[PDB]
């Protein structure tokens, strides 16, 4: 129950509507290690998002990445949803177009 | 580039583990192990090095025995030490092309290490760890034995892995950039997008105004990099893979 | 260096048992171990030091505790006739190689009995060769019986003139003299045999020490009996021509 | 279960030499124990060995260890009448106090005298008790069948003029040619008057 995530949105290649493209949601930073990220397209979460291996740095708090194909549209809205213990409510950050 | 084998074992309860590994040959991570694994998997088509098939094997059955064996001495040093779960220890060891090193932590702070011929406890460490030490310094098979990986074998593998796989390591990837308008602070908020980069390595600044905020350097799927610098208020970016070409960008 | 005292221990159900384990060498590492007659070892305690106790393999209603590295005493807190068993105790530590054995203390035998108006001092009568055996294999066998004592803690050694060993046997173990009583007493049989010639010289004082462990001073008595206390019992003998 | 071991009990004659075994499914393994635990006794370490080596000298003992089959047997040597005893095996899984340890239920082993035989049954007189003595091995004695009591064989060795000897006492209008009637006997016995 110490150290709290950091988390940061974005996405591989320019956003473009009606271009497929990449959404990238990274945590980092926290401690201990269990962890709940999902990401959210409407306010709902998506169901095939791949993710990497957990792993930490040099300071010993753990980073990852989730990841998911995803064509931006004008009317759709994506957000990133994180739960730790560190945290009273899951912290929901937004993907700025 | 240092070889770092990193190691996160989650304790939940007296009777709830898991634990889980990876390897990052510098930047790029080269192997994989998860606690529902009997054997360790294989990312690169390369992760087998120059080591034999014969003695591949070898390695996987020191891990194997390793697993099972620090789970259950986590969980007896945890009865004797009166340590309350959850316990989180993480493990660095590694080396490179050739000095070693062999650092545990607990709950996200340094404890102990592997330093000479067997393990000494870290400068801050708290008291019961020379507990640890005691006991962990009776075993001699194990103190031998890690040093017959980190002086003789995981220097003689790397050396093994940084030639097999090397076109993958020296490879250069060419970047893009472009200009957005941030969340305004009459003052506005510049920001200059760098996605695709490779290797980590980067240089991007508002020129240099004395105000420029050079983000992290955010990881993308394709094991490339992003990044995101931003002024209050053109930008200039210089890579390795674009020789000298530094990417200006005007605005607006 | 480990120590256990006393070797053997009588009490009454319901009172409480404390066991000695004593140690000189500097180990951290002790144990605590239960053992029936014919049976196998079990772990009931270990300790990795003081302040640190723990739960062996069976959930005895034993407890310990270390306090001192160099004590590791055992306690019942109400007696019971199944824990009627031998307990020993165990250290590890750095012996002679660069690895770390373990060393055994001697042991404690316990018996638990309902009422201790039934430890009875145990009875010694010196039986005499027969001529038929020195006539037949010119040697002779004298013959000492201890018989209606309790519980089971006899020690049997003959005395010629000296202590000796040679010519010499006992009972492995003593026999019950009533098979039905769950708290029955016992007897012992030892056997002495030298030449017919040691045996007929009169010059020769042989005596037959049985050694009783029983009540101590701590223990209280409602009879009109004498406590049997730690005592030895024996009958005496001389040779014949 | 993870450290059998065989035979459960053996009765062997005295100069002969026997084999015990131990075979455990322990893993990892670092070191392997064999102790001597007389009737009455606590355990008293024989030798000790790890994986590297395969064969350890305690004078008359001599434990082997087949790292690779996962087993190990100890070689008792000229065996006399002091070495009735339990034989434990026990196998720790680790190299420092952290591990556990694994005890084997032991072996039994039962040592008698190679017996001259002149088997009688003799009466002594009290300061009455009977005697069945001077038989050999095969020759075992059974129990009552009420007031009716009688010992076990029992082996003295006079180490003076070099003599071993079994034995068994009896006691309770009890006769001594009737006292034995529930255990075997040889019909070259002698009876007195
Ligand atoms: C390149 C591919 C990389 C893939 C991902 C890799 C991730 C690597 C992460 C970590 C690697 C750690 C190093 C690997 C293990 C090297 C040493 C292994 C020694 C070992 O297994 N030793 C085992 C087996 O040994 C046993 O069995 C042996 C025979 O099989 C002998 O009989 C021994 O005497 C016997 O003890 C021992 O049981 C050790 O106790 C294992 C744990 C000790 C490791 C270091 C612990 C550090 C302190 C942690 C706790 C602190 C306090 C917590 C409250
Ligand atoms: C231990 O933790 C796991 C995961 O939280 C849980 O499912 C399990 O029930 C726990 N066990 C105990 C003893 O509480
Ligand atoms: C990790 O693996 C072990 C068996 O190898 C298992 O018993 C344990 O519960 C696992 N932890 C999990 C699945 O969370
Ligand atoms: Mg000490």
């Amino acid at each position: 129950i110490q150290r709290t995530p950091k988390i940061q949105v974005y996405s591989r290649h320019p956003a473009e509507n009606g271009k497929s493209n990449f959404l990238n949601c990274y945590v980092s930073g926290f401690h201990p290690s269990d962890i709940e990220v999902d990401l959210l397209k409407n306010g709902e979460r998506i169901e095939k998002v791949e993710h990497s291996d957990l792993s930490f740095s040099k300071d010993w708090s753990f980073y990852l990445l989730y990841y998911t194909e995803f064509t931006p549209t004008e009317k759709d809205e994506y957000a990133c949803r994180v739960n730790h213990v560190t945290l009273s409510q899951p912290k929901i950050v937004k993907w700025d177009r | 580039f240092p070889l770092r084998c990193l190691q996160i074992s989650s304790f939940a309860n007296s009777s709830w583990t898991r634990t889980d590994g990876l390897a990052w040959l510098g930047e790029l991570q080269t192997h994989s192990w998860s606690n529902d694994s009997d054997t360790v998997r294989s990312l690169k088509p390369w992760s087998q090095g120059t080591f034999s098939d014969q003695q591949w094997e070898t390695l996987q059955h020191i891990f194997r025995v390793y697993r099972s064996s620090f789970t259950r001495d986590v969980k007896e040093f945890a009865k004797m030490l009166r340590l309350s779960y959850p316990l989180e220890l993480q493990v660095s060891a590694g080396c490179e092309v050739s000095n070693n090193f062999f650092h545990v932590a607990f709950q996200g702070k340094d404890i102990l290490s592997f330093q000479g011929t067997s393990w000494e406890p870290t400068q801050e460490a708290p008291l019961w760890v020379n507990l640890a030490i005691q006991v962990l310094n009776q075993d001699k098979w194990t103190r031998e034995t890690v040093q017959w990986l980190l002086n003789g074998t995981c220097p003689q593998f790397v050396s093994g892995l940084l030639e097999s796989g090397k076109s993958e390591l020296k490879k250069q990837v060419k970047p893009k950039a472009w200009l957005s308008r941030g969340p305004s602070p009459g003052r506005l908020l510049l920001v200059c997008h760098v996605s695709g980069f490779y290797p980590k390595p980067v240089w991007v600044k508002w020129m240099e105004q004395q105000g420029t905020q050079p983000g992290d350097i955010l990881p993308n799927a394709d094991e490339t990099w992003y990044l995101r610098a931003t002024l209050d208020v053109s930008c200039r970016v210089k890579h390795s893979s674009l020789e000298g070409q530094d990417i200006v960008l005007y605005w607006h | 260096d480990i120590y256990q005292t006393p070797r053997y221990l009588v009490i009454g159900t319901g009172k409480k048992i404390t066991l000695e384990c004593s140690q000189t060498m500097g180990h951290d590492k002790m144990y605590w171990y239960q053992q029936d007659p014919g049976m196998e070892l079990h772990l009931i305690h270990y300790s990795y030091g003081v302040n640190s106790t723990e739960k062996g393999d069976l959930s005895s209603e034993s407890t310990v505790s270390r306090i001192r590295t160099e004590h590791f005493p055992l306690t019942l807190e109400s007696a019971r006739p199944s824990h009627t068993s031998q307990y020993l105790c165990a250290s590890s530590g750095l012996r002679d190689r660069g690895l770390y054995e373990q060393y055994f203390g001697p042991g404690t035998r316990l018996t638990v009995t309902e009422d201790l108006k039934n430890v009875f001092p145990p009875e010694v009568a010196v039986f005499e060769p027969s001529e038929a055996e020195i006539s037949h294999t010119q040697k002779a066998t004298l013959v000492c019986l201890a018989t209606g004592f309790y519980p089971d803690h006899v020690e049997l050694s003959w005395w010629v003139n000296k202590e000796v060993h040679s010519g010499v046997c006992t009972d492995p173990q003593p026999l019950k003299e009533q098979p039905a009583l769950n708290d029955s007493r016992y007897a012992l049989s030892s056997r002495l045999r030298v030449s017919a010639t040691f045996w007929q010289n009169p010059r020769n004082h042989f005596r037959c020490q049985v050694q009783f462990y029983g009540l101590s001073e701590n223990d209280e008595w409602t009879q009109d009996r004498a406590k049997p206390v730690t005592q030895i019992v024996s009958a005496e003998a001389w040779g014949r021509a | 279960n993870q450290v059998e071991q065989s035979p459960q009990s053996l009765i062997i004659l005295e100069g002969k030499n026997c084999t015990l075994q131990c075979n455990y499914t322990v893993s990892p393994f670092s070191n392997l124990r064999w102790y001597k635990q007389d009737t009455g006794r606590g355990p008293v370490s024989l030798t000790i060995m790890t994986f590297s080596e395969n064969t350890k000298s305690n004078g008359r003992y001599t434990a082997t260890l087949d790292a690779d089959t996962k087993q190990s047997s100890l070689h008792i040597t000229a065996s006399q009448l002091s070495d009735s005893a339990s034989y434990i095996c026990v196998v720790s899984d680790r190299g420092s106090t952290l591990g556990r340890l694994y005890f084997g239920r032991g072996t039994q082993l039962t040592v008698w005298p190679d017996i001259n035989p002149d088997p009688a049954v003799y009466q002594l007189r009290d300061s009455s008790v009977c005697l069945f003595t001077d038989f050999d091995s095969q020759t075992n004695v059974s129990q009552s069948k009420s007031d009716v009591y009688i010992t076990d064989k029992c082996v003295l060795d006079m180490r003076s003029m070099d003599f071993k000897s079994n034995s068994a006492v009896a006691w309770s209008d009890f006769a001594c040619a009737n006292a034995f009637n529930n255990s075997i006997i040889p019909e070259d016995t002698f009876f007195p008057s």
